[PDB]
């Protein structure tokens, strides 16, 4: 099974340089060049640059758009992939994915990027790391609508779950929005009357930039 | 190299056939392959980019006959023979003749039936109004099309600072939409007034869907 994971992404204040790194598993990491490719929310994505297999040197490329500014390395001995980011701007906010580039010098060769990891989310700038805060959303049928509000947070991403990932059905989750310099969002999700308060439903709320987790019950007024 | 895609996003209806276009600077035919290093990837709301075509028309493991690449030089083209519900996504093109470059995207989008907003309304919770807040929830829920319409009333009068609003992606299974429209006020402004109301706008009806509450109940 091949595993592509980044690591280290969260705040970084303007000016300043962070270190993203992408541990893999599953093939044989020397055969393999690696790109970094990253995304402004909202955006496109971008190739910044790869470093090549062992054949051929391990060596490194660079967009322009990045050029003397992005580095990229690699530790062959414990098959992790860096990207180092210097002098860094709220342009450079965005998430950073890690991908399995091409193996042209032994074994299947085809050009695509066949790997991705679930990238990490940067951004540049000079606010505060705060961690939400959750509030329940209950009423005042055969059906119920229950959820919780998010709000206060920063930066982002935050994700819910419910039932630590039992409840999927029904969820609906809207795109946070930016106010007075704090993210906020909701997510809801419907189920059968039958089932609550009768039984237990929780949703969590993780803030990676902040290493927290909050949960909160859903409890009838 | 410059990679250009167009158009920047359409809307069709389930089964109907899609195409989509990207063009480069230069030509991404390698003479020494005899390939052309284009590949499409498509990317879902909030997951990470999937490969579907490389080397401009073989599809990879496991992607649906429904998808073809083809093209070839300067001009290539991402055809979709039948678009289905889980096809909602930014669709990118790739060169790697020349290092790479990815296209600016092609988001497809879903037209479907209209459907009329279940809504909902939420007072704000005791552990909130503890902290000093409150914040009232309209959750307009599977709705299309996506233009909607909320009008918050405190007393019987319309209410417009404090309100947020904001829409989810549309659905992979159904291609609705839901939203939330939060009115959030102070605990003190909020224990001021009794009656809170929201109105639900929406091409479905001409009367507005209105739910309502008060607040010592
Ligand atoms: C074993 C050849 C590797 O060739 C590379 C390379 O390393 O530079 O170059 C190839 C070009 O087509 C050569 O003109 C491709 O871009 C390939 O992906 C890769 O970047
Ligand atoms: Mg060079």
């Amino acid at each position: 099974e091949v595993m592509l994971v980044e690591s280290g992404g969260g705040l970084v204040q303007p000016g300043n340089s962070l270190r993203l790194s992408c541990a893999t598993s599953g093939f044989t990491f020397t055969d393999y060049y690696m790109s970094w490719v990253r995304q402004p929310p909202g955006k496109a994505l971008e190739w910044l640059g790869f470093i090549r297999n062992k054949a051929k040197g391990y060596t490194t490329e660079y967009s322009a758009s990045v050029k003397g500014r992005f580095t990229i390395s690699r530790d062959n001995s414990q098959s992790i992939l860096y990207l180092q980011m210097n002098t860094l701007r709220a342009e450079d906010s965005a998430t950073y994915y890690c991908a399995r580039d091409i193996s042209p010098s032994y074994g299947v060769y085809y050009e695509g990027f066949a790997y991705w990891g679930q990238g990490t989310l940067v951004t540049v700038s000079a606010a505060t790391t705060t961690a939400p805060s959750v509030y329940p959303l209950v009423p005042g049928g055969s059906s119920v609508t229950l959820g919780c509000l998010v709000k206060g947070y920063f930066p982002e991403p935050v994700t819910v779950k419910w039932n630590y990932g039992a409840l999927s059905s029904g969820v609906r989750t809207v795109s946070s929005v930016l106010q007075s310099g704090f993210y906020s969002l909701s997510s809801l999700v419907t189920v059968p009357s039958s089932t609550w308060p009768s039984q237990t439903v929780i949703c969590n709320v993780a803030h990676p930039a902040s290493k927290t987790e909050l949960i909160k019950r859903i409890e009838p007024r | 190299i410059v990679m250009t895609q167009s158009p920047s996003s359409l809307a069709v209806s389930a089964g109907e056939k899609v195409t989509m276009s990207c063009k480069s600077s230069q030509s991404l035919l390698n003479s020494r392959t005899r390939k052309n290093y284009l590949a499409w990837y498509q990317q879902k709301p909030g997951q990470s980019p999937k490969l579907l075509i490389y080397w401009a028309s073989t599809r990879e493991s496991g992607v649906p006959d429904r998808f073809t690449g083809s093209g070839s030089g300067t001009d290539f083209t991402l055809t979709i023979s039948s678009v289905q519900a889980e096809d909602l996504a930014v669709y990118y093109c790739k060169q790697s003749n020349n290092l790479r470059t990815f296209g600016g995207g092609t988001k497809l989008e879903i037209k479907r039936a209209d459907a009329a907003p279940t809504v909902s309304i939420f007072p704000p919770s005791s552990e909130q109004l503890t902290s000093g807040g409150a914040s009232v929830v309209c959750f307009l829920n599977n709705f299309y099309p996506k233009d909607i319409n909320v009008k918050w009333k405190i007393d019987g009068s319309e209410r417009q600072n404090g309100v947020l609003n904001s829409w989810t992606d549309q659905d992979s299974k159904d291609s609705t939409y839901s939203m939330s429209s939060t009115l959030t006020l102070t605990k003190d402004e909020y224990e001021r007034h009794n009656s809170y109301t929201c109105e639900a706008t929406h091409k479905t009806s001409t009367s507005p869907i209105v739910k309502s509450f008060n607040r010592n109940e």
